[PDB]
């Protein structure tokens, strides 16, 4: 617990202690009022006056405690802002320091390099997959004759009612831009 | 040496933040003060109410002065390129720079950063210019601002007119000083 | 004590640095995403998405 | 609350877009991991049959 | 989401095609494993009967 | 010409300028920064002026 | 520079590069005046 969190804890506690003191005074104004009535009915006017002075005293104590509690709450509410905004400021300071370190060790030029290398190394893995698959294809050529695959596709297309002939080797902006390159 | 442009830029922004906040706070406290004048007038304590409104007039003038300085700090930020570029003081900035140097010793109790703004402007345009500003020998400090931060007592007719308006607003009977209303 | 060790000029500095360092992280995200986009261009042809 | 609603609306799109980009990269390293396992197994078969 | 849908459409075909190729290779090493077991058993029979 | 004005905001612009000066020589770099070379874009120089 | 750095960390405004009683001054002026 921080030195300021201790002070906030004590201010919150004092505010509640004053609020309880106001509640105790109010409940004792009610208790003393009951005793005035009893003393009047018994004709004990001296004792009635002692209770009357207690009732009016605890009525006024209650307002003073209530008012002080309100003031100590207002102060406790402000030190809460100071405690929380301190925690936020230290966390931001820490983030700034951490990111300053990582932006040094991996600056944008180094990121640029790493991303270029990443892309170029997956181009190479595409070249490698292609030639593994071309090898496997030639390896098992006799297990998949071309004409048998073509005929199975045509049969399944006929069943589906699809008009596309499957034996055959089955954008204009690109074509026009090509014609421009030839024309110049 | 001495002058650092970023010390000046940072502190000009800080001065605006602090003034902007003090104007709000002082405006609110003037509301609470005017209610107190009505309470004194209701209690028939007019001769005290007169002395209490002198405090209100001075705070109201101060809030108006803070608005003028806020404007000159914002002007030096807007034309900060010129400050940093030239070695001579431009005409467009002369009012602002001289007034800020003049005001700092009056205001630096409330607005601590205003001292640093003044000290940097003196480092830029030389200590001698700084001395000619503080006395207004330089004949360039804003007249309305100097009036609003004067130490003189308010005119008696202003005090009476303040009481008339406050009394009217809070529906309190008030009869103004016949001698003052005649002298006007 | 804390207003000495972290005065407003120092806060001003820290906040400027904070903002400027997140500008840089935006520049870095952008070029990671541009790389990944070009990396998998053949998996998402423009006309198919349209 | 209006400024929070509009802020979290826009954060959601940035996270969604970044998630899509990191998936696209994860999908590519999956190919690299699997095709590596296949290449080592083929290398091993070639050596055994030799 | 449209770019994700079209991306995962195309990833699916690449994985399906690679799976077909690795099956074709797995089917061939099955022949090599089984025909090796048969050849060793025949070698053993020949030696026993000799 | 622009790099010394902008390099507070755009830090990489300094490196671009430094490389272009390394390529076409320091003297050309100095003639640029003052626009003695008479080739710097006029609209840009207006837009980055310090005048009110 | 080390003093300035440590002063910046402490929030102390005193510039450390620079070369950082009135009764004595007045009594001196008296000696000059006679």
């Amino acid at each position: 617990m921080s030195n300021m969190e201790k002070h906030l804890f004590n201010l919150k506690f004092a505010a509640k202690e004053l609020s309880r003191s106001a509640k105790k005074c109010d409940k004792e104004e009610k208790a003393e009022k009951a005793k005035i009535k009893k003393a009047i009915q018994k004709g004990n006017m001296e004792v009635a006056r002692i209770h009357a002075e207690n009732a009016i005293r605890q009525k006024n104590q209650a307002v003073n405690f209530l008012r002080m509690s309100a003031r100590v709450d207002a102060v406790a509410a402000r030190v809460q802002t100071a405690v929380t905004m301190g925690k936020v400021t230290k966390s931001m300071a820490g983030v700034v320091k951490s990111m300053d370190a990582t932006l040094k060790t991996m600056n944008l030029e180094k990121i640029s390099a790493l991303m270029d290398k990443f892309e170029h190394q997956f181009e190479t893995l595409d070249v490698q997959t292609q030639q593994m698959e071309d090898t496997v294809s030639s390896t098992t050529t006799l297990t998949t004759p071309q004409n048998q695959v073509d005929m199975l596709l045509q049969e399944m297309a006929d069943e589906a009612g699809l008009d596309l002939n499957m034996e055959l080797p089955q954008d204009e902006l690109s074509q026009r831009l090509a014609r421009l390159r030839d024309q110049v | 040496s001495g002058f650092k442009a970023e010390r000046l830029r940072v502190n000009l922004r800080l001065v605006i933040n602090r003034l902007k906040l003090l104007e709000k706070k002082k405006t609110e406290l003037a509301q609470k003060a005017r209610k107190e004048i009505a309470d004194y007038l209701a209690a028939g304590k007019d001769e005290r109410a007169r002395i209490r409104v002198e405090h209100i007039i001075r705070e109201d003038y101060l809030v108006e002065a803070m608005e003028i300085l806020e404007l000159y700090c914002d002007l030096l930020l807007a034309r900060f390129g010129l400050i940093q570029s030239m070695k001579e003081l431009d005409s467009g900035l002369a009012e602002s720079v001289s007034t800020l140097i003049w005001a700092a010793p009056r205001l630096q109790s409330e607005v601590a950063e205003l001292k640093i703004v003044a000290d940097q402007l003196c480092a830029k345009y030389s200590k001698e210019y700084g001395k000619l500003c503080r006395t207004n020998q330089i004949g360039t400090v804003n007249d309305r601002l100097m009036h609003k931060l004067s130490v003189e007592a308010p005119p008696k007719i202003l005090v009476e007119r303040y009481l008339i308006e406050i009394a009217k607003n809070y529906n309190v009977p008030y009869e103004p000083d016949s001698v003052v209303m005649a002298e006007a």
